[PDB]
């Protein structure tokens, strides 16, 4: 089932067989679709764009040899459906680029598909004749779980240092699920500590001229579980991420949005290779900060949806 | 309120199919559920085509425009079957079709 | 000002 | 994994319905309720996916009923059976069902 | 077989069952048609037809709206209008007008062609107040047209004795009929009786097209559109007859700007402007252009006329 | 700028 | 009220076809000629729209044929010249008229 | 130029129906003609419907799209003749190849 949007003049139509295009970590799926007796100029253009500033822009014309990218499976079915005035187009989406993710009021990055007619790009478009689509490059959790993302710190003061010991079930979590934070401190110190603070913070990397980072919590529980000195403590906690308890937090990262929607929080999205190459746009991720109050440990975890069936 | 409606009302391993009518465009937002009266519904189909885990292969979701439908290619299937609609809030189950 | 993104199935 | 619920009163009376699952969590749930008169069909009354904090109600009951989710024990709260139900967070039909 | 034109937005269309409409002399045929819109995307909730006579200054202007059906605006459907609607279905709505007599046919001036124009403009708007958007309208041009009285107008004829010579110089002009068909050979069957003591050099056979117009005031002009000059002398105290022949044709006037044609649809070059017929016996104040012919025959010294209406025959 | 007055017969 | 046309020559040569009507005039109508090779269909060669004064010609005769109308005797002529081998046919003059079909014909 | 073609080339009181089709949009501006051996043709019908005066009523013009048709309600003994269908919107005019009947 292909979405179609038709131009104000009613001449032009653009087809995209979907707009939640997948990524495989190694490569991003190329866009494909179907775009003159009105536009006597006898030519049409597809422009694929990501915009936050347009991060990247590419241009192709389905109508009327150097663009003969071989016809994709569903796209040929579309041509056969439409006939003589139907012409294929496709885009090699470059990797090293974001997914569709937005900011809480759509702000953030967005992918714009603009199909229009003209004699050449140098000529200005007319709203009377184009179709504008918005799309979502999206990425789903690896099938391979990470390590049990344990972290420890024997915070030293009391000759026997205070021990902070922490574990989760997974680095790779599904969205809307709890996190079974499982912690085992050892308070062999000569003092008491009253409150253990369990939190999840969204960290959001943004870069357009410099690497900018901004963070705020999206899951919280306060545990007054005072651990006495010369004592070790053991119980599992439970946080869970959801956007309702934080609607007031301006600029918090949310998932892709087409025009206006309450699609849930922004999913963390992966880097490519071990190169840590500085991708432009938005990257976010989550860590479980458990902090014993003075009288801290974080366990990194990727959060994103499972692979849709 | 999409007054989605369902036919036939009833009928008696044999192949069968059931159809519902949408009052407006509702995209793929349909479901199908098999209920034995006295028991809670259990989901068969999502987005009018996709078989849910563990469902027998007999249950194939079908569509033609605002025509949604179901094909049980072979009838425990003497049971009540509901179509659905959910693109717009509120949802609206239909009158349901039994089998014998 | 009043386009629409209806669907179509091949 | 299971879902269960709980909670006869004269016209003008009141009730406190409650439903509990096991093996899985509330926030993975758009908490619906659905009812059925004997020998009749099925009707959505109310839903709450606390994930967004929106309570949805049917026109037939608007404003009378109130729906809320007991997150702390994996639980949420006209002669007809009443079912507490769950759907995903995407919505792919009511897939977990109460007793 | 009905003409169609669709607006630049493509959702709006207008229909006319024909684009030339006859005048019966007593009443002039009203327009009928259908305006098409997309009610499912039409939140404007209104549509307009305007029928206008336009002298390239508008004249008679009228506003009608098939949608949403106003029960106070119901005129019964014409057989063609219902034949259209029954083919279009529930999304289509008819209209029909009432063109008042006193309004000319579509006739134009020899070089959009100047002269009157009937311009069926269908457009969408919530009310008449807002300006009409270019993407939201259609513009069909059409003609009111006029044809021969089928009863042959009885023989016109003229005469004049013109004294200088006590004996008379006298002539007659007799022609087959006043109503003529464009391109028909005109038989100018004139006669002259010259008893006088003076000669004549040339007899001048020609046709002239008068052009009545009422826009700034009542105004008039004329143009020759047929011609034959004969050196045929009639001697003193002598009599003569000869059946001369003529026909009018636009080619030898292509350079004579202002000569009238029947209405150019877009940029046609159809036949010269037909002479129109007034209503009633009175000199009623009909708008726009009235054109008519007279055969002029003159003896150059050493003048007879006859009115005629060279206009197309009633189409079969 | 590019309409067309092109016939249909009921 | 009737039509006739009147008037062999070596290739590269010429003939005149004289096209004559009776009972009605030329200006009422456009004048045409039409070819007809034996056993085969006809084809419009040239025509003078006498009222308009313009004239048009077909591809298979273009520029080499020419046509004119003698109003003085209700007649028109074909200036056929330089005939090539395939121009052998039974020729007709024609008169028409709005072109309610091509209405009058010779012999 | 517009090519216009007809079928069948030849065939032998029976009703006669025949059709031809045009290569481009030409509206109803079609003529029809008939001609007995060695004579100039006689016009039957104009604007693909209108029967010209004196023509026997059995001759009748029809249309569908850019396909135009003629029907003779019967084959009279005097109906062995050539026939052309011809468009007249555009110059050069184009007669088809026509039908002999017997």
């Amino acid at each position: 089932r292909v979405f179609k949007k038709a131009s104000p003049n009613g001449k032009l139509t653009v087809y995209l067989g979907k707009r939640d295009f997948v990524d495989h970590i190694d490569l991003v799926d190329p866009v494909d679709g179907v775009v003159p007796e009105y536009l006597k100029e006898r030519r049409v253009y597809v422009t694929l764009t990501c915009a936050f500033k347009d991060l990247f822009v590419a241009n192709v014309q389905s109508f009327p040899p150097e663009d003969k990218k071989p016809l994709t499976r569903l796209q040929e079915r579309l041509i056969k459906k439409l006939g003589e005035h139907a012409y294929p187009f496709t885009f090699e989406i470059p990797p090293n680029l974001p997914c569709s993710v937005t900011l809480q009021p759509a702000c953030g990055v967005d992918y714009e598909v603009k199909a229009f007619c003209a004699e050449n790009l140098e000529e200005k478009i007319h709203k009377r004749n184009s179709v504008r689509l918005v799309i979502r490059k999206v990425q789903y959790a690896p099938e391979r779980p990470g390590p049990q993302p344990t972290a420890e710190t024997t915070r030293q003061f009391s000759d026997k240092p205070l021990h902070l010991e922490a574990s989760l079930d997974k680095e790779i979590y599904y969205h809307g699920e709890p996190i079974s934070v499982n912690v085992h401190v050892t308070n062999n110190t000569n003092k008491t500590v009253k409150k253990i603070k369990i939190s999840v913070r969204q960290y959001a990397d943004i870069c357009l001229f410099n690497t900018a980072q901004y963070k705020c919590p999206v899951a919280m529980e306060e545990a007054d579980d005072t651990v006495a000195p010369s004592s070790t403590f053991c119980k599992v906690y439970t946080l869970t991420p959801f956007l309702a308890n934080n609607r007031e937090k301006r600029g918090l990262a949310l998932d892709g949005k087409l025009k206006h929607e309450d699609t849930n929080l922004a999913s963390s999205t992966l880097l490519r290779e071990g190169a840590n190459r500085e991708i432009l746009g938005i990257i976010v991720s989550y860590k479980v900060k458990v902090k014993l109050v003075v009288s801290a440990v974080e366990l990194p975890f990727t959060l994103m949806h499972p692979k849709p069936k | 309120d999409i007054q989605m409606t369902q036919s036939p009302s009833s009928l008696s391993g044999d192949r069968v199919t059931i159809t519902c009518r949408a009052s407006q465009s509702v995209s793929s937002a349909v479901a199908w559920y098999q209920q034995k009266p006295g028991k809670a519904p259990k989901l068969l189909i999502y987005s009018a085509s996709s078989l849910y885990s563990g469902v027998p292969s007999r249950f194939s979701g079908s569509r033609s425009g605002t025509d949604f439908t179901l094909t049980i290619s072979s009838l425990e299937d003497f049971a009540t079957y509901y179509c659905q609609q959910y693109k717009y809030v509120p949802v609206t189950f239909g009158q349901g079709t039994k089998v014998e | 000002s009043e386009e629409l993104t209806r669907s179509t199935h091949c | 994994v299971q879902l269960v619920e709980s909670g006869l009163v004269q016209p003008g009376g009141s009730l406190r319905l409650s439903c509990a699952a096991s093996g899985f969590n509330v926030y993975s749930s758009s908490i619906h309720w659905v009812r059925q008169a004997p020998g009749k069909g099925l009707e959505w009354v109310a839903s709450i996916s606390s994930y967004y904090g929106y309570t949805y109600y049917a026109d037939s009951v608007k404003g009378r009923f109130t729906i809320s989710a007991d997150t702390s024990k994996n639980t949420a709260y006209d002669t007809a059976v009443y079912y507490c139900a769950r759907s995903r967070q995407w919505y792919s039909g009511l897939d977990y069902w109460g007793q």
